[PDB]
RNA sequence: GUGGAAUACAAACCAUGAAAGUGUGGCCUAUCGAUCCUUUAGUCCCUCGAAAUUUGAGGCUAGAGGUGCCAGAAAAGUUAC
RNA sequence: AUUAACGAGAUUCCCACUGUCCCUAUCUACUAUCUAGCGAAACCACAGCCAAGGGAACGGGCUUGGCAAAAUCAGCGGGGAA
RNA sequence: GCGAUGGCCAGAAAGUGGUGUUGACGCAAUGUGAUUUCUGCCCAGUGCUCUGAAUGUCAAAGUGAAGAAAUUCAACCAAGC
RNA sequence: GUCCCACCCAUACCCCGCCCUCAGGGUAGAAACGAUGCCCUGAGGAGUAGGCGGCCGUGGAGGUCAGUGACGAAGCCUAGGGCGUGAGCCCGGGUCGAACGGCCUCUAGUGCAGAUCUUGGUGGUAGUAGCAAAUACUUCAAUGAGAACUUGAAGGACCGAAGUGGGGAAAGGUUCCAUGUGAACAGCGGUUGGACAUGGGUUAGUCGAUCCUAAGCCAUAGGGAAGUUCCGUUUCAAAGGGGC
RNA sequence: UUAACUGAACGUGGGCAUUCGAAUGUAUCGACACUAGUGGGCCAUUUUUGGUAAGCAGAACUGGCGAUGCGGGAUGAACCG
RNA sequence: AGACUAAUCGAACCAUCUAGUAGCUGGUUACCGCCGAAGUUUCCCUCAGGAUAGCAGUGUCGACCUUCAGUUUUAUGAGGU
RNA sequence: CCGGGACCGAGGACCGCGCUCUGCAAGGAUGCUGGCGUAAUGGUCACCAGCGACCCGUCUUGAAACACGGACCAAGGAGUCAAGGUUUUGCGCGAGUGUUUGGGUGUAAAACCCGCACGCGUAAUGAAAGUGAACGUAGGUGAGAGCUUCGGCGCAUCAUCGACCGAUCCUGAUGUAUUCGGAUGGAUUUGAGUAGGAGCGUUAAGCCUUGGACCCGAAAGAUGGUGAACUAUGCUUGGAUAGG
RNA sequence: CCUAGUAACGGCGAGUGAAGCGGCAACAGCUCAAAUUUGAAAGCUGGCUUCGGCCCGCGUUGUAAUUUGGAGAGGAUGCUUUGGGCGAGGCUCCUUCUGAGUUCCCUGGAACGGGACGCCACAGAGGGUGAGAGCCCCGUAUAGUUGGAAGCCAAGCCUGUGUAAAGCUCCUUCGACGAGUCGAGUAGUUUGGGAAUGCUGCUCAAAAUGGGAGGUAAAUUUCUUCUAAAGCUAAAUACCGGCCAGAGACCGAUAGCGCACAAGUAGAGUGAUCGAAAGAUGAAAAGCACUUUGAAAAGAGGGUUAAAUAGCACGUGAAAUUGUUGAAAGGGAAGCGCUUGUGACCAGACUUGCGCCCGGCGGAUCAUCCGGUGUUCUCACCGGUGCACUCCGCCGGGCUCAGGCCA
């Protein structure tokens, strides 16, 4: 029933919903245990870092395409352009995703730096201690200050354009001819034409001979 | 908590309440929205005009990332521009040079034109215009451009 | 002071009378019908969400098909077991 | 529609017979009754003498009158709207 | 009512069952209620049963025509009524 | 019937005291005040259903009284006292034996006469209703603390061979026998008992079971069913036993 | 709107308590928010409808009982104080 | 005979769905202080029930707004008992 | 202007109004005297006496009712918790607000620290394509607390006339992909709009809805199992019933 | 977590209701069919076996190597890549060892209580011992220490070597890719899925730049994105059923599980099934030796104990109901309100206090001044002086004032 003004309700508690509650209590008990896992698994990697490396990429929609992120894994062409093998690549700790594409140039420049940037950085212990190779590191530069994150040393230096910066008056640009807000007038009015003006063109073409 | 509650009050009078003569029974009028047409429709109608029928036409799988533009005033234009920087224009210290603002950048899509604006010449960048914003950037020695 | 009938103006186009005027149905007090669905009239208008053109369907404004228990469920009996 | 024989089936009359009745009396056994031993249950707001009055229009309690003396045994079927 | 490729009945189905070690002097389904003497008239109504000449009504599938197609329109049409 | 004096008493009216509620004032160069206090002035007080305010009690939690206690904590009894309008609070006397309270905040499974309310315990009735079908008992002696219903003898009776006799089937499970015994059971009693305690007792080649088949039940070959499983019993099966 | 600055509505400036233009009271001004219970009533003077009438059935204004004790009517929800 | 199917039959017994639903009957736990009702309007398969308005409490805010009134007086209208 | 009785004594330095003015009856009682100093006054309980007094809870217009529940006592016994709304009280920040999904850290379920997204708010209106808030010191008139240089300025809020944005109905400029575009000016029309932002989080109370939903209560319905030791009907295999 | 009580479904009523994007937890990739090893079935189960193999069998209607769309096959081209064995050292599990009062007095049956004096502490968590114990006992903290077993990781060393196998850069040309399956119609069920979201039955039944999807049915023309009808795979997630462990503003024997106990027990039902009640002597049994009355059960004495007002019918021991003793009332109920009386029992209050004068007794040092120190900077304290008409205390006598109850 009803008696003053209210709010219509509608609370969906007409089945058995009390046989199906989760409250939790265990929150702060699985934080301690996801931290000690987080531990032990970096010590089992003892010199490497506890991450892999991966590419930037840009949102989907109409929304959100004005920032950019960390993606699953690097292209088979950037690998090609920086020039590191495609077995190589996943055993010195780089993702690799094999049906990402390349539509552009811009995406394209950006992670190939990336992924020499990294090469440059990188120490290479031989196999077998006692028969060094000549790509492996030469054993005086094994020695340094290291990274075990990849996600802090390697993260998104800036996801968003600046938002704001100066330039000399007398070098601002003119507008467009007729303003702005009619040269947003005129794109739609051609769209929605395009169909009629066609067909228009045709049949004059065809009844002229 | 228990002890700030009218129960507490109700303990030794009989009817807790309640009433002698209606009594507080289990559902008298129905569960829910029942009785809307009937017997609630002095209810339904003083309040929630409206409630019955059908308006309008529908629309399959809508997304609402297709709706996405967001939108500004110029009269909040200024206040883009962090606050020393934007001291500095209004005393009439910069007088050679102009902000470029990206309105994107910001999480806005459409520049609409409310209230009025200083005469210091800006460029903005926008998806959208409305006229009067337009036309109010320009007076002032301004220009607006689309990006996309 | 929520949902048949009545009163006085405004904006158009008309009828009558020489004219002032009168005329928004029957001299006055009764003679009637929501949501959902269907069907017709109207603009030539909006949408079918990857893009166009023709069929089809869907919306926006006004009537009609009816609820006489007339603010409006779809409904036959018996029990002396 | 009739119908011999049959019926712990319903009905009317006759003979015999009788305590069914006029009209009620008497006898025997077992109880009840008293004692020793053993030993429950139903029910119970508080209780337990009436007449009238008014009152939810039939009072144990209220109002005005009648009256009214410990503790008790065998029976009884008016009331306790048992 | 029935001559076994059958009548009546059981089961979710079955290379499944009862009547049935059966065959019209038999099996199955209803009414009346020994013997005697009788058992009249009514087929309009509700049922049951028969005959197809009946084109009247008439499903899905199939056939023909129009259309760019979705589709629409026509003839033909089992049993039943 | 009419007229006239005096007198009687409501929680009503008038004057006084006290309680509460409402309204209106005063109080800092602070010798100043639970300023949420104190001082001055006026009016008002009925109440079911219902609304709001303030207070009292109970089980637990944080802080604080450097709290009480085997020289006696908590609980219980008490026509012994004091405080409060009231729910309640405090003290004396007795019993007893290990923990408990005041103040400010926090918290709740927090306050009973009723529900033919739930569980347990107990009355009147009341030493009351009753312990009356199946014909029936009497004498002497012995045992024993104690004998109508224990044993011996002698009388009197009933069942009257379709028995109150002598044996079995189903069912029970030691109820069978001997010795002994306080309570409880045998709706009276009890030295007696199908009761209570301690021991003992059931012997088969011939009596039964075991062997055969009946009405019927279930395996195998096969066919259904998502499946637990349903049908099928000689079938649309390459189905056995006898000697040297 | 009128033949018409002729009117109609809204105003500037100026004048009028030498008295702001009946009586009495003001022991309670205006506006808002949120919500409880109730939605079986009955009695009486005067006015009244149906009925032979009823401690019957139905209305209007006002006062009561319900929700309320106290002094009278011996008793007596509603009468007198 | 609606008879019998373990003291159970006009549809046995046992566990679970299940704390099945009830506009209907019964109950609903300390004290003091202040305020204090309704049985009426409209709609409803509405008549032993609801929503809606009224009657009631609590919190306030605006000024302490020459502000009001179940009343009298003076002038002036309407009515068909 | 003189007599006679009854009940009462609030207040606690002075201050005031006055008079018959060495003082007083003028803003509230003092003076003198006797007995006794304890159960004498006073209090609790029991009983007799005068007057008064129907059994509680409940439904009801009306209960002491010949209306229902209640023999007695002890212990148990009924408006709760979660999500989502709303108005009002307290608190933090304020055009913003919200650490706790997660990460860092720890004296380890506490306390402390971090910030990318996101939610609500900052802009509405149409079914939709879409468009999108200043003529003026953010307007004029009448009231209006407070301030004021005394001329005035006028918060909050109320009444009234206008201005701006979206929708609906008219009008249709310069131009031109010659069929597009929609400027400008109107209209007894309409919106949960603008017109010098108020919100976000949290704490406490009343109210609403779904949930067992203040506590106890049907006649019924459904899913899966167990019974023919009584009784009904049938099948296989056995038994029993004087004398006329 | 948010999207979102949203798009959508619904006698469009009551009601119902997802997904893409975004932030985070956790991250990991692969193998078959379709090709001739064809200069050599190069593959495998089983038996016997000096241990090296041998023998039959499976299999050409296809067992190995090679390829899986990210490709690849076939050619060029010249660089690069790999196999064994030791192994310090560390981690996990079990086990041995760990500081300080029984010091003195009082109460008590017995301190573990009160008082006095000490000590330990990376240990003052918890429990026991005749009452509240850091130091009486077990344990509690800390890194170490004696001994034993098996695994895992790992700094770094010692050794062969290209028969073979592997990666990269370019290219004319090649480039096999899953059928009663997809898809279509119709019926039923289901979903938020709307001219039909998924699943299944029946009928029809494909193709090679082909095929599916692109949330409104249909024809024509474009575009985007993947590659079905064969297969494997850790982590972040669920759960207290099983075996262990640690806890709480939870319950305290009618509560908490039906069960704190010989509880799924005793008992009921033909059966499926139903299903209770019931904790506490004392520190220690020291659980009453003996005498006497009685047939016995028992009683009376006498013992144990701090206590028998703890005796196994056992801590404390309330009410209903009952016995004895004591007080009182009663002519067809009792109980209750206001107000006297009688009898019984009882709490308070009062007992003196301040002041003045006279005498006796005792002690100081009263006022003033000097030195030191505080403090509110003008008010005090301590040391010195004072030394009898001053100051303080007690006792004796007299006087005024105030004091309890009823008139
Ligand atoms: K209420
Ligand atoms: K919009
Ligand atoms: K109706
Ligand atoms: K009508
Ligand atoms: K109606
Ligand atoms: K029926
Ligand atoms: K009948
Ligand atoms: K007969
Ligand atoms: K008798
Ligand atoms: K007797
Ligand atoms: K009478
Ligand atoms: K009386
Ligand atoms: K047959
Ligand atoms: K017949
Ligand atoms: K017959
Ligand atoms: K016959
Ligand atoms: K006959
Ligand atoms: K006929
Ligand atoms: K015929
Ligand atoms: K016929
Ligand atoms: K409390
Ligand atoms: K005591
Ligand atoms: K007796
Ligand atoms: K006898
Ligand atoms: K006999
Ligand atoms: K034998
Ligand atoms: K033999
Ligand atoms: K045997
Ligand atoms: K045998
Ligand atoms: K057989
Ligand atoms: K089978
Ligand atoms: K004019
Ligand atoms: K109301
Ligand atoms: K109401
Ligand atoms: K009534
Ligand atoms: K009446
Ligand atoms: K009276
Ligand atoms: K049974
Ligand atoms: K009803
Ligand atoms: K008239
Ligand atoms: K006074
Ligand atoms: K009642
Ligand atoms: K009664
Ligand atoms: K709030
Ligand atoms: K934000
Ligand atoms: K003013
Ligand atoms: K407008
Ligand atoms: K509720
Ligand atoms: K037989
Ligand atoms: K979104
Ligand atoms: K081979
Ligand atoms: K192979
Ligand atoms: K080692
Ligand atoms: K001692
Ligand atoms: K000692
Ligand atoms: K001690
Ligand atoms: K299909
Ligand atoms: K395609
Ligand atoms: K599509
Ligand atoms: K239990
Ligand atoms: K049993
Ligand atoms: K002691
Ligand atoms: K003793
Ligand atoms: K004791
Ligand atoms: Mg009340
Ligand atoms: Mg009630
Ligand atoms: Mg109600
Ligand atoms: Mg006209
Ligand atoms: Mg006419
Ligand atoms: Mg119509
Ligand atoms: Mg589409
Ligand atoms: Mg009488
Ligand atoms: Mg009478
Ligand atoms: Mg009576
Ligand atoms: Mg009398
Ligand atoms: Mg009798
Ligand atoms: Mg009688
Ligand atoms: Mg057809
Ligand atoms: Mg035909
Ligand atoms: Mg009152
Ligand atoms: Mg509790
Ligand atoms: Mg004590
Ligand atoms: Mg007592
Ligand atoms: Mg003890
Ligand atoms: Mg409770
Ligand atoms: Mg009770
Ligand atoms: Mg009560
Ligand atoms: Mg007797
Ligand atoms: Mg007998
Ligand atoms: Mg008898
Ligand atoms: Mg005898
Ligand atoms: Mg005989
Ligand atoms: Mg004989
Ligand atoms: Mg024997
Ligand atoms: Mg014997
Ligand atoms: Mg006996
Ligand atoms: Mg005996
Ligand atoms: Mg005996
Ligand atoms: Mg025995
Ligand atoms: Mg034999
Ligand atoms: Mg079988
Ligand atoms: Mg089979
Ligand atoms: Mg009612
Ligand atoms: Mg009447
Ligand atoms: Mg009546
Ligand atoms: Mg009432
Ligand atoms: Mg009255
Ligand atoms: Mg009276
Ligand atoms: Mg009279
Ligand atoms: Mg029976
Ligand atoms: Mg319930
Ligand atoms: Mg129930
Ligand atoms: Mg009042
Ligand atoms: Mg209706
Ligand atoms: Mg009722
Ligand atoms: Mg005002
Ligand atoms: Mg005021
Ligand atoms: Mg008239
Ligand atoms: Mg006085
Ligand atoms: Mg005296
Ligand atoms: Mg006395
Ligand atoms: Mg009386
Ligand atoms: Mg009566
Ligand atoms: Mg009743
Ligand atoms: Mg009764
Ligand atoms: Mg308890
Ligand atoms: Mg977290
Ligand atoms: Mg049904
Ligand atoms: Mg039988
Ligand atoms: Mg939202
Ligand atoms: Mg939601
Ligand atoms: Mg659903
Ligand atoms: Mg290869
Ligand atoms: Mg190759
Ligand atoms: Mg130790
Ligand atoms: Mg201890
Ligand atoms: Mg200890
Ligand atoms: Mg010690
Ligand atoms: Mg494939
Ligand atoms: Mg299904
Ligand atoms: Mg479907
Ligand atoms: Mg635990
Ligand atoms: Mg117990
Ligand atoms: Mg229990
Ligand atoms: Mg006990
Ligand atoms: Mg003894
Ligand atoms: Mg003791
Ligand atoms: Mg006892
Ligand atoms: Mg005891
Ligand atoms: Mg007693
Ligand atoms: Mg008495
Ligand atoms: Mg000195």
């Amino acid at each position: 029933a009803i008696k003053h003004n209210q709010q219509i309700p509608n609370n969906h508690f007409r089945k058995h919903w009390q046989r199906r509650v989760r409250c939790h209590f265990d929150q702060p008990g699985k934080k301690v245990t996801r931290r000690l896992a987080r531990r032990a698994k970096a010590a089992a990697l003892a010199p490497r870092p506890v991450d892999k490396l991966r590419p930037i990429v840009r949102c989907p929609t109409v929304k959100y395409n004005r920032r950019t992120r960390l993606g699953r894994g690097f292209t088979l062409e950037e690998l090609k352009a920086a020039g590191i093998p495609r077995l190589l690549a996943p055993t010195i700790g780089i993702a690799v995703d094999h049906r990402r594409k390349n539509l552009s140039e811009e995406s394209l420049a950006a992670n190939v730096q990336r992924l020499k940037d990294y090469k440059a950085r990188l120490i290479l212990f031989p196999r077998k201690s006692n028969k060094p190779k000549k790509a492996d590191t030469p054993k005086d530069q094994q020695t340094a200050e290291t990274t075990t994150s990849l996600r802090t040393s390697f993260g998104v230096e800036q996801p968003l354009a600046p938002g704001f910066t100066e330039i000399s008056k007398s070098e601002i640009p003119a507008g467009i001819e007729g303003g702005a807000y009619r040269a947003l007038r005129k794109a739609r009015s051609d769209a929605r034409l395009v169909g009629v003006r066609e067909k228009r063109a045709k049949e004059k073409a065809e009844a002229e001979a | 908590p228990t002890r700030f509650s009218k129960t507490r009050k109700h303990r030794g009078h009989v009817s807790a309440g309640k009433g002698r003569v209606g009594k507080h029974r289990k559902h008298p009028g129905g569960r829910g929205m029942a009785g809307g047409q009937h017997h609630h429709r002095t209810n339904l109608d003083k309040y929630h005009p409206g409630y019955f029928g059908k308006v309008g036409m529908r629309h399959f799988h809508l997304l609402r990332n297709h709706y996405w533009r967001p939108s500004i005033n110029i009269d909040k234009l200024w206040s883009l521009v962090p606050s020393d920087v934007r001291e500095q224009y209004l005393s009439g210290q910069k007088k050679d040079t102009a902000p470029v603002i990206d309105l994107l950048s910001h999480g806005y899509a459409k520049l609409l034109g409310k209230g009025r604006l200083p005469e210091i010449p800006v460029v903005v960048r926008a998806r959208y215009v409305s006229a009067e914003a337009e036309r109010k950037v320009k007076e002032a020695g301004g220009v607006v451009e689309l990006v996309a």
